[PDB]
Parts: structure tokens; C-alpha cells; sequence
RNA sequence: GGUUGCGGCCAUAUCUACCAGAAAGCACCGUUUCCCGUCCGAUCAACUGUAGUUAAGCUGGUAAGAGCCUGACCGAGUAGUGUAGUGGGUGACCAUACGCGAAACUCAGGUGCUGCAAUCU
RNA sequence: AGAACAGAAAUCUCCAGUAGAACAAAAGGGUAAAAGCCCCCUUGAUUUUGAUUUUCAGUGUGAAUACAAACCAUGAAAGUG
RNA sequence: CUCAUCAGACACCACAAAAGGUGUUAGUUCAUCUAGACAGCCGGACGGUGGCCAUGGAAGUCGGAAUCCGCUAAGGAGUGU
RNA sequence: AAAUGACCUUGACCUAUUCUCAAACUUUAAAUAUGUAAGAAGUCCUUGUUACUUAAUUGAACGUGGACAUUUGAAUGAAGA
């Protein structure tokens, strides 16, 4: 019984886990910028493995938040790279969803090779209207069940949007 | 090596478990607590025999284990693998010390040298269930096992039915009209509290108000 | 005062009094404290002399004040000096003393036996 | 609610629940704490708050005083009085936030006696100050600024109903880094912004601002400016004509007597179910145990 | 060594109420103590400024002296064998007005009403509270309560 | 009686699953010129009260619901304990005498009460 | 439970989460719009002499508490130091 | 109640244990018995029937599954040779 | 052939059960011990002082005048304190 229990999308998050610092990164994240608008968010190595060649504090991802309509497009901009075909995997039990792609140049964005190529992980975080019990600062309360984003319920509303299929299983 | 267990037959100190303070302590002698049909129903072994304790005293592991082995024993070759099942109801949890022998009596907080475990008056030490058919001989196989220990200890017939809190009679009230329902070791009871639906898919037999 | 009672039994042998007994204990070893020097009672004028103010002035106004615990009861019983009686002349009837009266002993609340044994001892 | 995060009996039994107003995100005790308690050799003399809060579109300015019982109301303004006084849209802007401010500050001021001394600043250019005490003559009411739980931002409207207080007589003590026009970097504060704050200037200039380059969301947007004709040039009067309503009568009348409290508790009671009997639940669980165990 | 430090030994003595931790509610800021008020003094763990020493845990004494946050209470300490005047400084956190003269005053306030309806009639005052009297004579009916006569149960074992 | 702002006691108020909610109020909700804050007007700031909704918040109700609160000659005068004896017993330990006296268990009942101000078919 | 390389361990998101963490250090207390984590502004770790608590002889010392008189810091503020 | 070919004989106290006795004493739970039980001499245990697989060869009996009628006071498809 | 594959297997984790424990564990929680109070230095009223304190003769503390006597506020004891 929707009157205006409609499935907006709530943010994308677009993350490049640039395994290691200085230029590479400095570089992954103008990457962000040139296809954000916005400027990006470093993100420093928790601890450290030296497997992974890393130390704690490094600055070895990038990502960035973008909601609303620059957001369907840039998503969009990338279910076309998977061609409108997802998993019954890649969907949170909670209701979000999310893919990822290497050569992010299919992404419109040219190629310029003194920056490279690099890969991208789509999530896009998905929610009613009246999210904002949860998140603002008085009365912060949780939403009803009926209410909150299902995997299943997610699933129908891709699927119903974007004429896209999802999977086996 | 080992001391007498006279040397500590009573409860002369406080509980002196192993634990993050103690905690260099040698292992139990006694590993293995059920013996014999110990994955049988409720309902094969009816009878329930105990060897209990007379005396606030303390029972040394290594006699628990010796006394096991000696019922379990005999209980095995007169009566059969899985014609019984044998719990020892006595766990050791208290860690006896020693003073080892140019020093003399300076500084003189023992290490830990055995396990052992306290019991009350009254309290259980054996519980061996069967079927009536048998109760002689799990009788005789306590009797023997009482020969292992320090202290009297008077071995005695339930009244109840094997491993049970309900008497004969009682249980039978239960399971024949509704209750009852087996587990591995042990049954589960019909519970008038909680849940309804979840109360329903279990014990469906019953609210038949009728065997 | 119960409750000192209590606190006393083990060395202490006490009973509910007859008009006998209270009347043959203030006869013979009834003693006034009298600005002490306690002083043998002997005549009615010794009762009347200090007790008179509270309405007592025999030594058997003085018995049935105590009998009939009364509104002067206080005065009354802190005016005689504590009686000093002999050992039972009978005997004790038990083999040892320091036993509760219901374990064969002598000591704890006997509840009318008390006049025999008083009565032994005055 | 997933069969791997259901809570324990444990769990349930050694939870320790927060206070009520906590629970509802309603109430910062360690603020209240340090809000209310007095100096302990002040022995009875209260601490008075001036709460201000904000309805979505409604703004709420009480004094109130503590008390071990439950907090007592000294004076109560709610910004819908405005109407009275001459304002009939937006009772959310800054200015109105002023408004209800001046408003209980004269209303307390003359529920109590220092009605005319005390009258505030009259002559409002916005300037910095407080109501300052009176040579040999009773020191000015007291109260402290109760903004819950508002996040204190520099130019926000809390602080408007602060400014309007104050110059209405009340003695609230406070400084002017968060009064819109406050520089960020110079430690200096600009007068003519504020007055234009206090005023309408903002939302003023943004209908000048849209009756020339958006028709289309002017339209919708203040439609009741226009429903009302009255523009940008407009409002400074309006409000300076309420300061003067306000300032000459702040009595608080209530609302008319319009089917008195019985008769809601009656037609509200039609709405309030009230509980089962202990019996009704034993017969409507019987019912269920014929019903399902029942071989249907 | 030996450890003597000022707040040794009280482990459970300032533990804190179990279900009972967090912020302390804010009745026990609006209470008001006046210069002569009895106070009890219980330490409350989470307000480690201005707290008692554990030897006057339990113990109840008299306002002398009132501050900004604090109370000064009077207690005479037994040193030896004498008693001696201490006085702590203690925050309205660890202190509580005391009921200890409750009975007391509630029973004045009777004596003297009482003591007007008395002089209101004939004088017949009787304002002392006494001990327990024991029990006077009754007459106990076996009308529906004939005596069941009860004996002694024989050992049985039930285990 | 509902509701809101501020509350006192801080679960009889919490948790889980459903269902109901008139009026008003809260709410979600629209916008980005201005003060203000962000990686993101999501939060935070401001403007509108206009364009929209009871879906959620919130209020209430249902459940041999979990938790919680209360009560009882439910267990139990039990465990423990102050006091006594030239009491029993090799001892371990034990019974008795004058008093105090639990916890678990079990069963029954209950699921917020209430202060100030304003507002409401 | 979910996202290219990505693997048990890299970074991103949501849900649950009474503290199962963190607060230099030993342990025990204590703490959730904090006492923990991120940020902003600072020097109250300052000045003057008294009283008080523990240890106690009711000496000293160490440590601590609540005021008085200053001058300051922070915050819209009550406050807090 | 106890008879000791090392009896025992009074708190603190000047020691004795597990375990055993068909010495004797009292008691507990099962049973049998004047419709004759226990003990001891005496008779009878036959038969429907060698009921069956191992078959070098088992009426009950080296051995292995098994399990009942007729007569009767009773008499095992078999306790021991 | 592999499978993010079905299947057994042993493992650890989750659920409801089960035998047994703690000087340095605990929701609960005694007994014995332990702090304070049981009046004349009491209770109540009327309304002065101040530089502290209040929006405020508001409060706070200390006072003037007035009303209620030994059932004047439980017990027991007191060769007195
Ligand atoms: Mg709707
Ligand atoms: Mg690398
Ligand atoms: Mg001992
Ligand atoms: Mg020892
Ligand atoms: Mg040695
Ligand atoms: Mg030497
Ligand atoms: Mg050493
Ligand atoms: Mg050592
Ligand atoms: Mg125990
Ligand atoms: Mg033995
Ligand atoms: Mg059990
Ligand atoms: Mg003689
Ligand atoms: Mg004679
Ligand atoms: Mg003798
Ligand atoms: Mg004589
Ligand atoms: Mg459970
Ligand atoms: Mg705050
Ligand atoms: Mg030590
Ligand atoms: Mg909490
Ligand atoms: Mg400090
Ligand atoms: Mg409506
Ligand atoms: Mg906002
Ligand atoms: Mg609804
Ligand atoms: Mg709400
Ligand atoms: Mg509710
Ligand atoms: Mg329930
Ligand atoms: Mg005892
Ligand atoms: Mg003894
Ligand atoms: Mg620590
Ligand atoms: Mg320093
Ligand atoms: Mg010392
Ligand atoms: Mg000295
Ligand atoms: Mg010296
Ligand atoms: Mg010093
Ligand atoms: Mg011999
Ligand atoms: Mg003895
Ligand atoms: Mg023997
Ligand atoms: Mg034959
Ligand atoms: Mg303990
Ligand atoms: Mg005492
Ligand atoms: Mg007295
Ligand atoms: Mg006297
Ligand atoms: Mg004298």
C-alpha cells in the first residue's frame, strides 16, 4: 500500500581502493573529480599488513558521495558497462546494491594516459521517504518494517526500472 | 610422587580453582563423567541408582577416575556395553598444593600437586540409570567402586525416573497424557507459558486432551 | 525487656511469681533503698516514708503494686533492693545447672516452677 | 528482523533503559543538569529558563522554572499569536523568532511589575547590548537561553528570539558571534545587517529577487504575499507596526471556549481503545487452542 | 608491601547500583540543605569530585556549612577512646536528607494535637509512646475450626 | 480524554511481530537568494507553509510472546546464622535448647503513573 | 549482508550492537548527545594566604576536597576549569 | 546391653582407621508357611514327543534359533552326568 | 571435466536442553556486628538587622515580642555527673 512508500535512491558512493599512496592516488581521485563535480574524500589505511604494502594512515583510497539526479545518471552511466544485467548476489539483504567495473574509461571520461585507467566500486544506497528519522539529530528514530528497503523489494523495483535482469538463483 | 590422600582428605582451605591467578595446574585424572549408553532415550532406563557422599570431605581425582573404571567395569562385564549409562556427578575443580621439600619453612606457598573435589553430606557422587531388570548388578558395580573411596558413602534408589526431577508415577502422568519429548541424552516438557503457535508445532501430540 | 531476657538466659533462672512468693520475699528479705543504705523494711512507716507520694505507704500496698504490675510499678521496684536469697535448700533437682529448664537444666524461663525454686531459696 | 540478531532474555534482562526524554531524543540531561541547578546557598530561588523551540513552522518561547515535581511555566508566547499583532505568513523567519521573543519578554516583564521600567530597546537599529540594571531600583529579570538540543550555528533564528528578548527588557546574557552578520574572520559584527534581519530584509530582498527573474516559483512560493498584495517593500512596517501591537498590549488572551474540554475528552475517548480482561484474553486463547490444535 | 591508598577496599562499597548507572538524575540537584539538616553520606561512584573517604559511608551527620555545590556535614569520629569533630566537605551527589528524625517530628506534631483535643475535654493525656505490652486474655471458638491434631512424618529419602 | 513544549519518577516505560489511529498538534514533506555547514543542503543553516502524505515517525491495541514490576502459610520455618551444655562421634562431622532467618523454585496479578503551560471535535 | 583487481587481512555501504571498546601505565571502580572518537579556541599545570579528608600523635610529609580574594580560558549561555 | 586366651570404665586428656565376624541384641525391605512352608530321610519327574538345524552323530542335554498340549498331587522341548 | 555443485565426513560457530564449580565471579542476599534520632538547646506564630543573596524586604543567618510545663515525650539502670 504505496501512497508514497517510493523507492528514491538515497546516495552512490563511487570508490577507488587505490592500494597505495602518492601519485597513483593523487591521480584515482581527479578521476572522482572529473566525474563527480565534487571534490573527493582520501581515505587512510586502518593498520598494516605489508602483504599488501601498506601502513596505518597512508591515504590509499578515494571515494566520493553524490545523491539525487547526478547520481541516477552517473549510475545509469555505468549499468550501461554491465549491460543492464546485475546478481541475485551484488543486493544487501538491506535493500542497497552494488557493481563494480574496471576501465573506467567506459564511462564516457577519455583515456589522457597521464592519468591511466582505473576501476570503480559502485554502491548505490537506497531509501523511502522519511529516512530522516534515522539520520537527523532530535527524536532520532528507526522506521517501521513495512516501511524499510527489502533486498526482494529492491530487486522488483530494478528490475522494473531499466528494463535489467539479475540472475540465476 | 603422589601424597597420601590422607594428607588431604578435608576441607581445610578455601576453593582454589585453576584460574588466571593459580594456573600452572596439572590435568584431572578424570576426563570422561558418562559411560555406557549415554546417548540412550529416557524412557529405555527407567531405574536410577546413586552412590552419594556421607561426609564433607574431598575426593581426589585420581580415585574418581579409579573408581569409574572399576564400576564401569563391572558393570560392562556382567550387564553389557549399553546396558546402562553411568554419570559421576563430581567434577575436581579444586587444585591441592605441596610444599616441596638449604632453605627451611622461609616462603613456603606450595605449587599445585593434585586435583580433588569437595563434596558435601548427602550430595551424589555416582548416578547410573537402567531398567529395573538389572538394578542388582549396578548395585554391585557401585558397592565395588565404594571400595575406592575415603569416607563412607551409602548408595541409595531414586525415587525418580532415571535422570529426571519427576517420580515415576508423575512421569508417566506427563508423557502418557501430553508432555513429554525426547532428546538426545534427554526430553524437553509442554511448557503453558510463551508463545502458542510456537508451543503448538511443538508437542503436537498433546490438545488432542487425550493419549 | 524481653529482649534482655533473651540476652540473659544462659545465666539467669526466672518464672511468673505466686502472691505467696512475692508476699514471703517482701516479708523476709524485702529491703528499701533508702538513700542507699538499703534499710530492712520492718515497719509500714519506712514504705509510707518513701513510696508515700506515689499512693503506697504498707508493705502490702507496696506487694500488691508489684503483683498487679502497676502505674508505679517502676518506683515500686526500684525501691527494693535487689533480694538476696540462699541457695535452694532442696537442692537444684537437675545434675547441672547451665542447661535451658527444658533440657533438664536449671537456667531460661521455668514458668511457675520458679516459686518452688524461690520458695527453696528464701 | 533477522533470525541472526533477535535479542536474548540475557540481553533483555541486563538492559539498563534511558530516561524517557532520552528515548525520545528529547531532552539533553547533561545540558538540563548544568541549565538548571542552583547555587546551593541561593537555596530557593529558581533558575529560569527561556525555552525556545520550533515546531516544523510553529515557534514555541516559554520561561520556565525547575521543580524536583516538574518544571512550572512562568509566562508562555507561542508565535502563532502573531496574527494579533499584525504578521499572517512565515511564522518561521527570523524576524517572526524576534517577534515571539519582544512578545514574552514584555509579557513576563508586566505579569511581574517592572512593565514600565524595563521597557527594553524601543529605537531597534539592531545595535549589541543588554538590558542593563537601574541605578537604586530592582536589577532586571533573569533568564538563561534553553535551545535544547539546536545546533548553535552563527546566524540561526534561536538567536533571533535571544535578540528579541533582550531588547525587549529581559536580562539574557549573551554575546554576538552567532548574530547573522557576524564577520567570520574580524571579531566584528554589522549592525545593519542585523537590524535587517530583525526586519524581513533577507526575505524581502529574495521577493524582489524572484519577482524578477522566476515568475514560476514566486507564483507558488509567497503566493500568499500576492494573494494579499503586498510585496518586498512592505514587511519592515508590518513588523515595526507589530513591535508597536506587541510593546502596547502583550496580555495574552486565549481561545474561545469552542466545545470546552469534556466534550473532547468524549469524542477523543471514541478513538481511545481500552484494554482486554484478564478473562476476555483466557477465552480468546481457548478459542485459538479449539481453533488450531482442534484438528480444525 | 601493604597498599592503604584513600579509596582502597571499596570495590563494591562505590559500585554503582546495578541497572543504576549513567547520569544522576536531577532530583538530587533540586533538593535544598539549610544549616542544621540531618544528612545521610553514601558515595556515588561517578562523581569522583568531592566525595566522601569510605569511613563515612553509612554514617549521618549535621549541616554546618553551605557552598556553591558542596555541603559541609559535622561527624564525630570515634579515635581511641574519645570522640572527635571531623568535617567533610562533600558534593550534593553523595548526600541525602535523612528520615532519621522523621518518627520523631511526625510524633510532636501528634503530641500536640492531641494534647489541644486533651485540654479541649477532660485532661487525660497520655502521650508516651511504650514498649509492646504482652497479650491479654482471649477466648479462641473451635465453631467451623475443630483442631486437626498433627504427628511427626517418618524419614523418607526423595532423591 | 487526544496532542504539543518543558518535565519528575527512569522498562508496569524496554524488546519482538502485527493491527488501528477522527480532530488538532507533531511529523514527514517543497525550495537554495540570504546567514551558515558539508565529499554529498543526507545531517547542519536559512526560505516557504506554499506543492504533497498518514507510508513512516508518534499514540494506542493484540500475543497461553521475551524482558521488566508486584504479591503469596509456593518452596521454607528449609539453607545460613547469635547464644548453651563435662551433648553424640576415633574423626569427618552431627543432633538438641532460647532466638533471628534467606536466595533459587512455583503459582497468581500487572505492562507506565504523573506536574506546569498551550491547544483540539 | 553487500561492491573491479581484492585473496583470512586494504577501501566503500547498510543493518544489528548496554559498551562485549577506549580512557599512558598495575588493578579495581567510573563513563554513551560521555569520561570514549574527530574538530575548534586556549594555558586555571597561573596569583595570595587560610580551613578541611586519608595516613595520625589527630605531628610532619605525600595526595586530595570545598570555600575566600585575584587575574584569566572556553562557550550563545547556564556553566565548567 | 556387654563376657573379651591384651573387656570396659567419663569433657579439655593424655589417640586409633579402612575393612571384616553365622557372638549377641534390636530394627528395615522383600518373600514362603496350619490351604502345612524351612530341614532331614522316601516315592515319583512319565509323557503328547526323538517337538528342530548342525547329519560323523543330540527325546533335554558337543552344540545353534527356540517355547507348547493331554494326563495330573506334580513333572524342564530342559538345572547337572 | 568443473560448479558460487549435489553429497556424506569431521570439525568449529548458532538454537533450545543437560552434569558440575569460583578467595581474587554475581542478579539476589541474611544472622551477628554498625551510623543517626527519640524535645525546653523543643515546636509554632507574629516581623527587626546586613555590605551576603533575590526580579523583588525575595531569601539566608542572627535577633525583639507571643502561645503550649514534667505522660516534658520509649525501656532498664545510675554508691551521681
Ligand atoms: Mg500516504
Ligand atoms: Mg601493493
Ligand atoms: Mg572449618
Ligand atoms: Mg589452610
Ligand atoms: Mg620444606
Ligand atoms: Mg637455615
Ligand atoms: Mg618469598
Ligand atoms: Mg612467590
Ligand atoms: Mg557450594
Ligand atoms: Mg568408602
Ligand atoms: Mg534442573
Ligand atoms: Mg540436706
Ligand atoms: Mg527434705
Ligand atoms: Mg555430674
Ligand atoms: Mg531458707
Ligand atoms: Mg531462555
Ligand atoms: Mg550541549
Ligand atoms: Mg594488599
Ligand atoms: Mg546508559
Ligand atoms: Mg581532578
Ligand atoms: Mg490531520
Ligand atoms: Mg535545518
Ligand atoms: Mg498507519
Ligand atoms: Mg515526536
Ligand atoms: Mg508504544
Ligand atoms: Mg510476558
Ligand atoms: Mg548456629
Ligand atoms: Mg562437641
Ligand atoms: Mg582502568
Ligand atoms: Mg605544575
Ligand atoms: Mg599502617
Ligand atoms: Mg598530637
Ligand atoms: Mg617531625
Ligand atoms: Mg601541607
Ligand atoms: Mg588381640
Ligand atoms: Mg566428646
Ligand atoms: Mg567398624
Ligand atoms: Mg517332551
Ligand atoms: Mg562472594
Ligand atoms: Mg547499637
Ligand atoms: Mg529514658
Ligand atoms: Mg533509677
Ligand atoms: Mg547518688
Amino acid at each position: 500500500q504505496n501512497p508514497m512508500r517510493d523507492l528514491k535512491i538515497e546516495k552512490l558512493v563511487l570508490n577507488i581502493s587505490v592500494g597505495e599512496s602518492g601519485d597513483r592516488l593523487t591521480r584515482a581521485s581527479k578521476v572522482l573529480e572529473q566525474l563527480s563535480g565534487q571534490t573527493p574524500v582520501q581515505s587512510k589505511a586502518r593498520y598494516t599488513v605489508r602483504t599488501f604494502g601498506i601502513r596505518r594512515n597512508e591515504k590509499i583510497a578515494v571515494h566520493v558521495t553524490v545523491r539525487g539526479p547526478k547520481a541516477e545518471e552517473i549510475l545509469e552511466r555505468g549499468l550501461k558497462v554491465k549491460e543492464y544485467q546485475l546478481r541475485d548476489r551484488n543486493f544487501s539483504a538491506t535493500g542497497n546494491f552494488g557493481f563494480g567495473i574496471d576501465e573506467h574509461i567506459d564511462l564516457g571520461i577519455k583515456y589522457d594516459p597521464s592519468i591511466g585507467i582505473f576501476g570503480m566500486d559502485f554502491y548505490v544506497v537506497m531509501n523511502r521517504p522519511g529516512a530522516r528519522v534515522t539520520r537527523r539529530k532530535r527524536c532520532k528514530g528507526t522506521v517501521g518494517n513495512s516501511h524499510k528497503t527489502t533486498k526482494e523489494d529492491t530487486v522488483s523495483w530494478f528490475k522494473q526500472k531499466y528494463d535489467a535482469d539479475v540472475l540465476d538463483k | 610422587a603422589r601424597r597420601p590422600a590422607r594428607c588431604y582428605r578435608y576441607q581445610k582451605n578455601k576453593p582454589y580453582p585453576k584460574s588466571r591467578y593459580n594456573r600452572a595446574v596439572p590435568d584431572s585424572k578424570i576426563r570422561i563423567y558418562d559411560l555406557g549408553k549415554k546417548k540412550a532415550t529416557v524412557d529405555e532406563f527407567p531405574l536410577c541408582v546413586h552412590l552419594v557422599s556421607n561426609e564433607l570431605e574431598q575426593l581426589s581425582s585420581e580415585a574418581l577416575e579409579a573408581a569409574r573404571i572399576c564400576a564401569n567395569k563391572y558393570m560392562t562385564t556382567v550387564s553389557g556395553r549399553d546396558a546402562f549409562h553411568l554419570r559421576v556427578r563430581v567434577h575436581p575443580f579444586h587444585v591441592l598444593r605441596i610444599n616441596k621439600m638449604q632453605q627451611g619453612m622461609r616462603g613456603a606457598w606450595g605449587k599445585p600437586h593434585g586435583l580433588a573435589a569437595r563434596v558435601d553430606i548427602g550430595q551424589i557422587i555416582f548416578s547410573v540409570r537402567t531398567k529395573d531388570s538389572n538394578k542388582d548388578v549396578v548395585v554391585e558395580g557401585l558397592r565395588r567402586a565404594r571400595y575406592k573411596f575415603p569416607g563412607q558413602q551409602k548408595i541409595i534408589l531414586s525415587k525418580k525416573w532415571g535422570f529426571t526431577n519427576l517420580d515415576r508415577p508423575e512421569y508417566l502422568k506427563k508423557r502418557e497424557a501430553g508432555e513429554v519429548k525426547d532428546d538426545g541424552a534427554f526430553v524437553k516438557f509442554l511448557s503453558k507459558k510463551g508463545s502458542l503457535e510456537n508451543n503448538i508445532r511443538e508437542f503436537p501430540e498433546y490438545f488432542a486432551a487425550q493419549a | 525487656t524481653l529482649e534482655l531476657l533473651k540476652l540473659i538466659e544462659p545465666y539467669v533462672a526466672y518464672g511468673y511469681p505466686s502472691y505467696s512468693t512475692i508476699r514471703q520475699l517482701v516479708y523476709k528479705r524485702g529491703f528499701g533503698k533508702i538513700n542507699k543504705q538499703r534499710v530492712p523494711l520492718s515497719d509500714n512507716a519506712i514504705i509510707e516514708a518513701n513510696l508515700g507520694k506515689y499512693g503506697i505507704l504498707s508493705i502490702d500496698d507496696l506487694i500488691h503494686e508489684i503483683i498487679t504490675v502497676g502505674p508505679h510499678f517502676k518506683q515500686a521496684n526500684n525501691f527494693l533492693w535487689p533480694f538476696k536469697l540462699s541457695n535452694p535448700s532442696g537442692g537444684w533437682g537437675v545434675p547441672r545447672k547451665f542447661k535451658h529448664f527444658i533440657q533438664g537444666g536449671s537456667f531460661g524461663n521455668r514458668e511457675e516452677f520458679i516459686n518452688k525454686l524461690v520458695k527453696s531459696m528464701n | 528482523a533477522f533470525q541472526k540478531d533477535a535479542k536474548s532474555s540475557a540481553y533483555s534482562s541486563r538492559f539498563q533503559t534511558p530516561f524517557r526524554r532520552r528515548r525520545e531524543g528529547k531532552t539533553d540531561y547533561y545540558q538540563r543538569k548544568r541549565l538548571v541547578t542552583q547555587h546551593k546557598a541561593k537555596y530557593n530561588t529558581p533558575k529560569y529558563r527561556l525555552v525556545v523551540r520550533f515546531t516544523n513552522k510553529d515557534i514555541i518561547c516559554q520561561i520556565i522554572s525547575s521543580t524536583i515535581t516538574g518544571d512550572v511555566v512562568l509566562a508562555a508566547a507561542y508565535s502563532h499569536e502573531l496574527p494579533r499583532y499584525g504578521i499572517t505568513h512565515g511564522l518561521t523567519n527570523w524576524a517572526a523568532a524576534y517577534a515571539t521573543g519582544l512578545l514574552i519578554a514584555r509579557r513576563t516583564l508586566q505579569k511581574l511589575g517592572l512593565d514600565e521600567t524595563y521597557k527594553g530597546v524601543e529605537e531597534v537599529e539592531g545595535e549589541y547590548e543588554l538590558t542593563e540594571a537601574v541605578e537604586d531600583g530592582p536589577r532586571p529579570f533573569k533568564v538563561f537561553l534553553d535551545i535544547g538540543l539546536q545546533r548553535t550555528t552563527t546566524g540561526a533564528r534561536v538567536f533571533g528570539a535571544l535578540k528579541g528578548a533582550s531588547d525587549g527588557g529581559l536580562y539574557v546574557p549573551h554575546s554576538e558571534n552567532r548574530f547573522p552578520g557576524w564577520d567570520f574572520e574580524t571579531e566584528e559584527i554589522d549592525p545593519e545587517l542585523l537590524r535587517s534581519y530583525i526586519f524581513g530584509g533577507h526575505v524581502s530582498q529574495y521577493m524582489e529577487e524572484l519577482a524578477d527573474d522566476d515568475e514560476e516559483r514566486f507564483s507558488e512560493l509567497f503566493k500568499g504575499y500576492l494573494a494579499d498584495d503586498i510585496d518586498a517593500d512592505s514587511l519592515e512596517d508590518i513588523y515595526t507596526s507589530a513591535h508597536e501591537a506587541i510593546r502596547a498590549d502583550p496580555a495574552f488572551k486565549p481561545t474561545e471556549k469552542k466545545f470546552t474540554k469534556e466534550q473532547y475528552a468524549a469524542e477523543s475517548k471514541k478513538y481511545r481503545q481500552t484494554k482486554l480482561s484478564k478473562e476476555e484474553r483466557a477465552a480468546r486463547v481457548a478459542a485459538k487452542i479449539a481453533a488450531l490444535a482442534g484438528q480444525q | 608491601g601493604k597498599s592503604h591508598g584513600y579509596r582502597s577496599r571499596t570495590r563494591y562499597m562505590f559500585q554503582r547500583d546495578f541497572r543504576k548507572h549513567g547520569a544522576v538524575h536531577l532530583s538530587t540537584y533540586l533538593k535544598v540543605y539549610k544549616v542544621g539538616d540531618i544528612v545521610d553520606i553514601k558515595a556515588n561512584g561517578s562523581i569522583q569530585k568531592g566525595m566522601p573517604h569510605k569511613f563515612y559511608q553509612g554514617k549521618t551527620g549535621v549541616v554546618y556549612n553551605v557552598t556553591k555545590s558542596s555541603v559541609g556535614v559535622i561527624i564525630n569520629k570515634m579515635v581511641g577512646n574519645r570522640y572527635l569533630e571531623k568535617r567533610l566537605n562533600l558534593r550534593v551527589e553523595h548526600i541525602k536528607h535523612s528520615k532519621c528524625r522523621q518518627e520523631f517530628l511526625e510524633r510532636v506534631k501528634a503530641n500536640a494535637a492531641k494534647r489541644a483535643e486533651a485540654k479541649a475535654q477532660g485532661v487525660a493525656v497520655q502521650l508516651k509512646r511504650q514498649p509492646a505490652q504482652p497479650r491479654e486474655s482471649r477466648i479462641v471458638s473451635t465453631e467451623g475450626n475443630v483442631p486437626q491434631t498433627l504427628a511427626p512424618v517418618p524419614y523418607e529419602t526423595f532423591i
